């Protein structure tokens, strides 16, 4: 020794909370940006990274909450340039739509002009208007709280997959064993230059389209002996969801006060047929037979699912997005109410549609869905249950914030940065 | 617009004190655009304005000829407004009527026009003769 | 996003390999709007990761080259071991972690050290 | 307390003929109150409540025709009706809706 | 030896596509200038050419990415301008109207809302007919864009000024300008050179001929992405350009009413004097001469007899030889003399009659709109035409008419290209490191 | 000087002959545009980083010429050294050779690290 | 003879102007100026000697004033602008008094939480705030008609966290030490730093508050002391202490202009009004005033005289100022200056009133209004320098022209310098 | 990055021979406003970092060139000039003549690299 020397280029990593950017590949506007960003960034460049260890955690993560005031963002940045729909907001005289969730509704509106008004007639579910206190007057139900603003016609808001990647002179540390639950030593573990590729659907009881388990159902948690902390179930073999509206519905051009208009539903052809969601109930009644061994060895008791309702509408219920047009159903109507001891058909679930949202769990932000002409068949895959730990356990579905979603698809990443400076002793000096 | 109906006795003995309803049909009795009155049709006077009452509570304005024997008012929970008159005489035998003044509030961010359409609708008109 | 990256990851290589291997191993590799700022935040910390790493060889007079021989007495308290008993038992992330308290120390030790060889060089041209 | 003027109290009147009516004010009416002619005219056939015709002097009814029309100055107020029908038999009234109470004329009896 | 080296100097490029920043003459400095503003890269010694002698070089213009970023600025450039101004949207109001000469200047009348929300107040203002529309024939007009766009109007504030303005490109990029004194738009520059920053490009939006356009060397020059297709848009220059003059004897002032709280904009007061049309007026042997100059240059690539036809009518904007002078824009007919003859192969001046247009819709994009003040006192003015924008339509038919306004600066950053310089050059060598 | 002194000047020698250009040496004698120009000085940066740390790394860090101890690979091109070092244009050479660009920088990566290490296992043995 | 060499690392240094960055302590919650941004940290005892260079600057063309008035009044352009807009209550607004001279029981007409209803409503405001429409019954918000109103959400608050200014990695701030500074030309001692350690952005037009007490002796500032609209700041050792109060219990209510848009209100007078209390130590200002003059003789060689305020309107006759989440605006002429001296324990009043409404920098098409804060709030505070007008004998007024110079008085021994560590020399070597 | 240049700052005010004794001893407007801070302490530097380079002489803390001492910019020897003067004054003496020797030293390292390719080529 008696000298040290500088190595450049010596492996030494620590963590480090920093920024995430673009990606994407393969024409108007998408809400996920995605209009202009880096290409492809090819998915083979990893290194296997032998043999050495690294525990960490998936709670305390960073992307989650990196993302989070993202997407945020995203969303409230593109929503700008279009209209506020706070005109809208008068006395609604409601009729039935003669052709109980639907109702028929009347309403002065400011023309082209300022003082030259009509009468205006436009389609509305009752989900999302309230009587003003039989009374038969409405209004829309988000004016005492903000300003509503109206999804622009034009762009779409199905999702994309995008990658994280970080910045040149970091690493994403990819965990590879794939019987890990989220936290302790990672001993297969892999580096990355770009992320994999998450998809953005949003969710409320499953996790739709979301990235598939590998050999195992993993049930992941910071506790499990926690009464309000989340659980996430993570599923072997997928199984397979539709969802429609089979209305044949048709859009009218409304026209409020000046400016732009905001697109309306118009008649209801045919007859009102009310939207459902399709499941194998034997696919699922094993499904869930799988996850009730897994979870019963955490407690050594026996276990039971329940409605989980008694809420706002947007949590208690399945709240998703698909094809866009959002939906809410009951999810429980006899999905899980069952407990374990130990035919080709399917089950089928009542849905509501609601034309506008307060998403994010916030307040102060919410916005209109023009419909979708014609109808849809939205069909996802499922991987992931959002349930929560309430003599025996009790669980029902439903998750405390919608992070969760995004939790569940980066846990095996951890943003760290790689520190190339190293000094250790060597025999030599300067010639 | 609204339907509307009187209802009450229409024989009455003199001197005493009368009371008179008329119910509300598809609206509030609170709600502010509106604005309740009654009216009678004498034989030989005609038409004339009695009492009005809504928006600001309580919020009534009786005719000063006949300001000394009049209540009126009303409440959601039936739906409904009430006239009692005090000391009838047989002059007052005529038909009264309820009527709904239209008022109207519109603000549309830069201008808040505001006014009245008169009275709008009238109900069927309630018969009351002082006899005995 | 590439350029200044790629020989980072290739340093994370290897990472497991105690340092004896890890010389030689080396050679095995042959051998506006939100997501338009967000982007622009990226590519210049990426560059203060680079310039911050190769600043501190020209304060230590260890330009260009990956490994440079140094001259600075070996302050033999930081640790019993020395070459022929750590270098072939132990790995950078175990070196790092009970070597890491001293480290501002020898660069400061370091700074002078070559500020003084320079300048005793200058004593040697001025000689 | 404020007292309206009629005239003609009575018109008759056969098909296809115009007919006019007219009413004056007493206190001044239209008093600025940063507002406008508050003028009104009912009419009301016989057995049948009264119903609105006109208010502001000059502006109709819910889908009414323009069988009749309306006009008047600060104080001077008239209605005409443009082409009489054997429907428009009834008794017209003169209403003021400027200050409480409100005060009909004693009718204006047209057939 | 046979061995590889490297160089840390040598000439290679790339074409790229890179963004570029602005660089301008500090022409004085107040900054409400909408392009200037707080102003951009502060000038520079601007003689830089340099010789890149005998240097084979080719390159076509209709595919540059350097034009389409001028058109990135500008539209966005005016967004970051008109944001923080006035909305005209409570001024969408019936308007009686009538006229007011003891031409449609006509004058108009509404309700507005005082510096009260409650109270009302009428308000007089007057309006050229392009900005009131028929509601379906007297009085009851209303205002055109209002029934699609949310009316916005210019502050008084910022100028419309067109100061030149210098492009540069990021450092480790160079410009190749070209010299080729008869360069036919596309092909070999066989005198190319480089430069840091480009000439100072003055931002007028011209939409039938180049106003103000630098001039062509030497030669007359025709640019045309297909001069064999039917419907392709084709540029023209010149080379001792003409002059042309448009003035408004009118000495309007404006009127500033109210419109609800805080928000005022300003309208014509009166007319001092007497209505006077707007006039512009072009030396007639000059544009016969000039034409006839351009007619052999098109001659000569046809090999027919050539016909000028007047534009093809439908509205104002493409129809007319619009352009902006002090804040007022135009919307000019162009035609009287100035066309619908050709030649068989005085000293008085061609007439333009043509009006005012407060309410423009620009780049073509639904549901915005400007509104541009009255500009007080008599306005004058004078520019060169430097290009016209013939389309061409046994014989040929050639029709001035404008596709979108990009063609104007196509017509000046035609001389240029945007590169990559990479100097990390690979040789062999006799050499080896010992 | 920013750094146009060094990459606009060297087209200075243009498409002169590698010959010239090998002794040519005496020739020298807030707001939207805010951010389109904080765009371009990041941008210009990130093109000097680029050529720097390749030229850095390979152990020709500085040094505005360096020789390299990798031999030639006939199957870049026959034509030998006098052939090619006159009477051509270089961004004409850099036409054939684009095609190893891609990989000739990888042969100086391995034996720059293959010479550094070399230099320890001598000096420290 | 000798040849050339360069030596790296040369102190050469020159005057530039730079872009600075901010740096805080760390605190949470949606303060105003720190923000969750500013860089945390820095405990700077790097005070390098920089031992007996000779070096000048002065604060008047000093270029990092301005640059801190190039932001602050855009940073709270970042805060104003999400909140609730406050133009519809622009409504005919009809008072009478309010009991239970100054406030008003006023009631006017709003919307309700849709577009087709009206709502009585009865709303506090300040005398200030409102202006008679015309013996008087119709009132309307004083800034209406010159610009639109914007309203403070109470989710942030203007308590004045400290920020550090940090000059980016390769300047140099340098800072004088003699002092008893002249306020320009040579400084005989020098030091610089990264970033300076402490500045308060609370704003104040006449008096200086929580300001840094000067460092051991009276010190007088100007442009040109031999003028007569140049703003002389004067800057106090041994602060005197100062302490005004709002001894009232309003309670804050919330009423609602159209769908969304709502704001708070003072609700109701609760317990006995008093005029708002600023209790200053009369024992120190008398003789406080008198150190001072004594240096302004020092300069002027005769007797000084103290006027009221200017006058005119409430912006440069008042002392005006954040006791945190209300603006006062005191008369702090009337029974405070009036006079001077030759050559009884009590504390001196001041009348003072609020006002929701401001007009801060006063710039036409900018206001806001002040969100109340319900029950009493006292902020005691020290007067570290007075602003002083000029007008036989010398007259003086208090109150500074322009808001601007408030800062003079902490960042004046600052000047930004660009060091520039290349520089050349002869040398006997040559390359060999 | 930078920050390392305030050790330099010091010894401002001392001899050029005692200058080496002392190195012996030795989203948002705040988010926005840094960012623009930041690039530029970069750019300050590699503009700094550029000159040694394009001076040959990269990265060592003292240089040794080949140009000679012009006695038009200096004609005080080594004896006076490094007596008893900081820099600040040997700025003003050297001030107009900076670009020139920028300039004359860039073409002394240029020529001297032909010179070393001499061996290499000849
Ligand atoms: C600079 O000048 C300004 C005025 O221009 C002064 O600002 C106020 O100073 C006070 C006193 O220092 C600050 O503290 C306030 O104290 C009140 C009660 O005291 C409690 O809190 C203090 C501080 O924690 C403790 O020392 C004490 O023991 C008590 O526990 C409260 O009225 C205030 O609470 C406010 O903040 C909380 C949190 O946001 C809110 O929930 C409350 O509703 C309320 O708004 C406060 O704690 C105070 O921060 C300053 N602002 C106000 C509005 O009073 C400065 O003192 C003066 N000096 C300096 C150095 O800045
Ligand atoms: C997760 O796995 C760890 C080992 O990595 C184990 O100790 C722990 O109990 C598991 N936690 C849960 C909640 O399953
Ligand atoms: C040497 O070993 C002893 C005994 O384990 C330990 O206490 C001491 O700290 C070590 N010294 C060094 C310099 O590592
Ligand atoms: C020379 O290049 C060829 C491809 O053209 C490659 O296959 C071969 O391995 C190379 N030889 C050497 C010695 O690098
Ligand atoms: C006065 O307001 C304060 C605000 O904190 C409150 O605590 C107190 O109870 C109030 N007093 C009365 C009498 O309402
Ligand atoms: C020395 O400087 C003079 C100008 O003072 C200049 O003309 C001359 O060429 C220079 N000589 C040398 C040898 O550089």
């Amino acid at each position: 020794g008696l000298w040290v020397t500088v190595y450049y280029g010596v492996p030494v990593w620590r963590e480090a909370k920093t920024t995430l950017f673009c990606a994407s590949d393969a024409e108007v506007h998408n809400v996920w940006a995605t209009h202009a960003c880096v290409p492809t960034d090819p998915n083979p460049q990893e290194l296997v990274l032998e043999n050495v260890t690294e525990n960490f955690n998936m709670w305390k993560n960073d992307m989650v909450d990196q993302m989070h005031e993202d997407i945020i963002s995203l969303w409230d940045q593109s929503l700008k340039p279009c209209v506020k729909l706070t005109p809208l907001c008068v006395t609604l005289n409601c009729s039935d739509a003669k052709v109980e969730e639907i109702k028929n509704c009347s309403f002065n509106a400011t023309t082209e002009l300022r003082d030259k008004k009509r009468r205006e007639y436009a389609l509305f579910y009752r989900l999302d208007i309230v009587p003003l206190s039989n009374n038969s007057e409405y209004r829309l139900i988000n004016c005492n709280t903000s300003v509503i603003t109206q999804i622009c016609p034009k762009v779409t808001f199905d999702p994309i997959p995008i990658h994280y990647c970080a910045p040149a002179g970091y690493a994403i540390l990819k965990c590879n064993n794939k019987t890990f639950n989220g936290t302790g030593p990672c001993n297969n573990v892999s580096t990355v230059q770009c992320t994999h590729g998450i998809k953005p659907v949003v969710s409320t009881q499953l996790l739709l389209n979301g990235s598939l388990a590998e050999e195992e159902i993993i049930i992941r948690s910071e506790n499990l002996t926690d009464n309000v902390k989340t659980i996430i179930v993570h599923l072997n073999e997928s199984v397979e969801i539709t969802c429609t509206r089979p209305n044949n519905m048709t859009r009218k051009s409304v026209r409020i006060g000046p400016g732009q208009t905001f697109y309306a539903l118009g008649d209801i052809i045919g007859d009102i047929r009310q939207p459902h969601c399709n499941i194998s109930e034997i696919k699922w009644e094993k499904t869930l037979q799988r996850v009730s061994e897994k979870l019963r060895e955490h407690f050594n008791k026996t276990i039971i699912f329940n409605q989980s309702s008694g809420g706002d509408l947007e949590i208690t219920t399945h709240s998703f997005n698909c094809g866009g047009e959002f939906f809410y159903c009951n999810t429980s109507d006899l999905f899980f109410n069952k407990t374990f001891n130990e035919t080709n058909s399917t089950i089928t679930l009542p849905c509501r549609i609601k034309q506008i949202i307060n998403m994010w769990q916030e307040v102060g932000r919410a916005m209109y869905a023009p419909p979708i002409a014609g109808n849809i068949t939205c069909k996802s895959n499922i991987t992931g249950l959002l349930l929560t730990r309430d003599t025996k356990e009790t669980f029902r579905p439903g998750g405390g914030n919608m992070r969760d979603n995004w939790r569940s698809e980066l846990y095996k990443y951890k943003v760290v940065e790689v520190k190339p400076l190293g000094i250790a002793p060597t025999e030599c000096n300067r010639t | 617009q609204v339907q509307l109906q009187e209802s009450g006795p229409g024989m009455v003995k003199p001197s005493e004190t009368l009371t008179l309803t008329c119910a509300v049909f598809g609206g509030r009795v609170t709600s502010g655009d509106s604005f309740w009155t009654w009216i009678r049709q004498s034989p030989t006077k005609g038409l004339e304005w009695l009492a009005g009452i809504s928006g600001d509570a309580d919020n009534p304005t009786y005719n000063p000829s006949l300001k000394s024997r009049l209540t009126i008012s009303k409440d959601p929970s039936k739906n409904q407004v009430s006239l009692k008159v005090t000391s009838v005489t047989a002059t007052d035998t005529a038909v009264y009527y309820c009527a709904r003044e239209k008022q109207y509030y519109f603000d549309d961010y830069y201008s808040v026009e505001s006014g009245r359409v008169g009275m709008d609708s009238w109900g069927q008109g309630v018969a009351v003769i002082v006899s005995s | 996003v590439v350029g200044l990256g790629a020989v980072f990851l290739g340093f994370l290589g290897a990472a497991g390999s105690t340092m004896g291997a890890a010389s030689n191993t080396l050679t095995v590799q042959a051998r506006l709007g939100v997501w338009g700022f967000k982007q622009l935040q990226a590519r210049v910390l990426a560059i203060e990761r680079y310039l911050e790493v190769q600043q501190l060889l020209g304060m230590w007079g260890c330009s260009g080259k990956l490994i440079c021989c140094t001259n600075v007495p070996w302050n033999s308290s930081w640790s019993n071991k020395t070459y022929n008993e750590i270098w072939d038992n132990m790995t950078w992330m175990q070196w790092d972690r009970e070597i890491g308290n001293y480290t501002d120390t020898i660069y400061k030790l370091l700074e002078v050290s070559q500020f003084q060889q320079e300048i005793n060089e200058k004593d040697n041209l001025t000689l | 307390d404020i007292v309206m003027t009629q005239t003609p109290i009575s018109l008759p009147v056969s098909l296809g003929e115009s007919a006019t009516i007219s009413c004056r004010s007493s206190r001044s009416l239209v008093d600025r109150q940063d507002g406008k002619t508050y003028l009104e005219w009912y009419f009301q056939k016989p057995g049948q409540s009264p119903q609105l015709l006109i208010y502001e002097v000059a502006n109709r009814a819910s889908g009414v025709p323009d069988r009749f029309r309306g006009s008047g100055s600060d104080t001077d107020f008239t209605l005409k009706i443009s082409r009489v029908e054997a429907d428009d038999v009834a008794i017209y009234y003169c209403m003021q809706s400027l200050d409480p109470p409100h005060t009909f004329g004693q009718g204006t009896k047209v057939e």
